[PDB]
């Protein structure tokens, strides 16, 4: 289904950006 | 020839003249700041409109629709890669370029590394890259569309276009072109949307595109010439992965790992490191305005799939015996080119689908696209020449002579492009779109590697950065030589180029060339003596917020904390929309 591929793509992207905040919040300060 | 077309062309010309004259009345063009950098006064909506308009040429309509017609929807990859990379401009590169207080990108490398020579090399290489990869596509794609839609002489018409774009360029400074690019961006998107609509009505909607395109083959697959014979079923049938962006890593025409990594490297040079795009960011009102304009340009850079790629696939569905021809005799009859006729995809829809009044508007769309792109090249090349090369030959120059040298270069690069037009007319069909993206992939990655190590690794010094660039060009010409010695041909007539030379996709060799140029820069840097922090304040990503006194080998990028929150949220939402759409068509 195309729509599930869309939602899965977004989900994975939001995980990686949540990780990018996590890492700079704990490892730059 | 119907009066409505002449009134639409006259209306579009009067808008462009009108906004030019208003910009010249408004801004100061007497100084280097004004004429070359728009006064450092451009708010977000001209910055977004101009980034978009300076990119989207006649090449984008001819090439993306043609390749759309030929190979399905993975060519959107070129456009959509841009979306991610514009966010690296606004958030990482644009801040350092504002704090360095540079007018050119070679001048940034002069400040970062400090010899005479890196600045000179990168100026002269950028001039060759713009003649090869940027002028050539606009002149060529212009010529395709005039030969097909109008039938006027494709020499004299290119001279007349080059002539009017000269005057448009020399008359105003970056302020004229960016306000005119807000008119040109409106017309480009507006008329492109009207043709998209007519096209999707003719195939019977979006459902119609996706149930008709895989069947859409020519009925003439047999040549009169022996040793061509029956054309293979592989090379007239549409590709069974035509509806997928993300195609096979060894057998895909654009492999998915090459699309994502390799285009990011070549898009990095194109959007983050190159005079043409970054001049729009050096003439911003404030970093918040640059970031805001980078978001606008991003949402616009989604549009080309739906406005260029899918229309060109609809042309295959509607006129398969003319747009999808494979036999050499038939292709020579249809558009003059023995290797194929994909290129007529976009300009058949304008001839066939558009009524008496809107044919004129679609001529104005092509004109808008071509003039915005060729003027952005002539201005940026003027800046490169004047500021880097002419200030070498005359150091105590002053801002009256520098504007005259700026204006005389625009004349000279127009005449060089007229001299170059027959060499680009040697490209037979869609060979030029493929070669532009090859050349970009063989010369750009060393530059991408230097600007990333210039900005993020303060240990890298001038010996490293310079011999990184030159080692890069040696590797890049080891392939940009041998190939072009063999030629191109087609799927019907394959070239005799060895598999071990041509079997690695050019976007994979981008990734190799980037990491080898990277490794060379770092190795030679780490062998030779380092550059201390007193030379490096506000020239590196670490030190863009310094306030310390730099020793040379408004610099104020803070933000209304509320408006920072606005542009930061729209970056993440614009990437979510990107990511969704990459998923949808994967
Ligand atoms: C004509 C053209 C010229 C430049 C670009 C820019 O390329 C940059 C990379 O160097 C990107 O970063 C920019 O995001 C993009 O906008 C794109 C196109 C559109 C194509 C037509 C047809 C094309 C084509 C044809 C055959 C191929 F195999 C691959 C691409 S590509
Ligand atoms: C050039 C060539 O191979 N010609 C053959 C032809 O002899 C044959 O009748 C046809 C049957 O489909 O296939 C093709
Ligand atoms: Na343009």
């Amino acid at each position: 289904q195309p729509w599930m591929q869309g939602l899965i793509a977004v989900a994975v992207f939001l995980v990686l950006v949540a990780i990018a905040f996590a890492v700079n919040h704990f490892w730059c300060q | 020839d119907n009066p409505a077309d002449i009134l639409v062309i006259a209306a579009y010309f009067l808008l462009v003249i009108g906004v030019g004259l208003w910009s010249m009345c408004r801004t100061n063009r007497g100084t280097v700041g004004g004429y070359f950098l728009a006064g450092r006064s451009m708010v977000w909506w001209p910055v977004g409109a101009s980034l978009f308009a300076s990119n989207i040429g006649s090449g984008h309509f001819v090439g993306l629709a043609g390749t759309g017609a030929a190979s399905g929807l993975a060519v959107a990859g070129f456009e959509w890669n841009a979306l991610f990379v514009v966010l690296l401009l606004g958030w990482l590169f644009a801040p350092v370029y504002l704090t360095a207080g540079v007018i050119t990108m070679p001048q940034y490398l002069r400040k970062r590394f400090g010899g005479r020579r890196i600045r000179l090399y990168l100026s002269v290489l950028s001039l060759f890259l713009y003649i090869f990869t940027k002028i050539s596509v606009d002149m060529f794609s212009g010529a395709v569309f005039i030969q097909q839609a109008l039938g006027w002489n494709i020499y004299a018409s290119v001279i007349a276009l080059l002539g009017i774009t000269m005057i448009y360029t020399v008359t105003g400074g970056l302020a004229a072109l960016m306000y005119t690019d807000t008119v040109q961006t409106f017309v480009i998107l507006g008329g492109a949307c009207i043709l998209m609509g007519y096209a999707f009505h003719e195939v019977g909607g979006y459902s119609g595109l996706f149930d008709k395109y895989l069947g859409a083959a020519t009925s003439l697959t047999v040549s009169e010439d022996p040793a061509v014979g029956n054309i293979s079923s592989f090379c007239y049938r549409p590709r069974p992965d035509s509806y997928h962006l993300l195609r096979h890593p060894v057998t895909g025409d654009l492999p998915w790992p090459a699309l994502l990594l390799g285009l990011t490297i070549v898009s990095g040079w194109y959007w983050c490191s190159d005079q043409v795009i970054v001049q729009r960011c050096l003439a911003g009102k404030s970093l918040t305005h640059i970031k805001a304009g980078c978001i606008l340009c991003g949402y616009l850079k989604l549009t080309p799939m739906f406005l260029m790629v899918m229309p060109g696939m609809i042309s295959r569905i509607l006129y398969p015996d003319e747009v999808a021809c494979v036999v050499p005799e038939v292709c020579r009859r249809v558009c003059g080119t023995e290797v194929g006729c994909s290129n007529i995809a976009y300009p058949r829809l304008v001839v066939k689908l558009m009524p008496n009044g809107l044919r004129g508007l679609m001529l104005a769309v092509m004109l808008a696209a071509l003039m915005s792109s060729l003027a952005s090249i002539f201005n940026s090349s003027s800046t490169l020449f004047t500021m880097d090369i002419y200030t070498r030959l005359r150091p105590r120059a002053g801002d009256r002579e520098l504007l005259l040298v700026g204006r005389l270069w625009v004349v000279f690069i127009v005449v060089v492009s007229v001299a170059w037009l027959p060499v680009v007319q040697a490209a037979q069909g869609g060979q030029l779109f493929d070669y532009i993206q090859a050349v970009s992939s063989y010369l750009a990655p060393p530059v991408s590697a230097v600007f990333v190590l210039a900005l993020f690794v303060p240990r890298v010094n001038e010996q490293g950065a310079f011999w990184g660039l030159i080692g890069g060009l040696l590797m890049g010409l080891a392939r940009l030589i041998p190939e072009f010695s063999f030629g191109s041909g087609s799927c019907v007539q394959p070239s005799a180029c060895p598999a071990f030379l041509c079997g690695v996709h050019y976007l994979y060799f981008a990734i190799v060339l980037f990491f080898c140029s990277g490794l060379l820069t770092l190795t030679v840097s780490l062998c030779t003596a380092p550059i201390p922090r007193k030379h490096l304040h506000r020239l590196v990503f670490s030190l863009r917020h310094s306030k310390e006194e730099r020793e040379d080998l408004l610099e104020d990028i803070s933000e209304d904390p509320s408006w920072a929150r606005v542009v930061n949220l729209n970056a993440l939402l614009m990437m979510a929309v990107a990511v969704f759409l990459w998923g949808f068509y994967a």
